[PDB]
């Protein structure tokens, strides 16, 4: 997962 | 269930407290996999995991890749609003  | 437009608050200093995946080569919306506690989107009450993001702040991410999603979204700033729908 990309973290944002 | 249906569209709703939710409003995140962060200060400049920190993230928006999202995981997404997915994304255009993935054949799915992005989508939320993790809230991080405390951050902006858990803070707002209304993003939740599971959602799809539609789009955010007018941007529309329903046809975009996961990188370009990722980029928009890290661009964000202040008072944002995600466009967003739990199918």
């Amino acid at each position: 997962d990309s973290i944002i | 269930g249906p569209i709703r437009k939710v409003l995140l608050l962060k200060e400049d200093h920190e993230g928006l407290g999202i995981s997404i995946t997915g994304g255009k080569e993935h054949g799915v919306p992005i989508l939320i996999s993790e809230i991080h506690p405390g951050q902006p989107a858990d803070r707002c009450g209304g993003l939740h995991v599971g959602d799809a993001i539609l789009a955010v702040n007018g941007v529309n991410l329903r046809d975009t890749k996961h990188k370009e999603a990722v980029t928009i979204l890290s661009q964000q700033r202040g008072e944002i609003e995600f466009e967003v729908v739990y199918v």
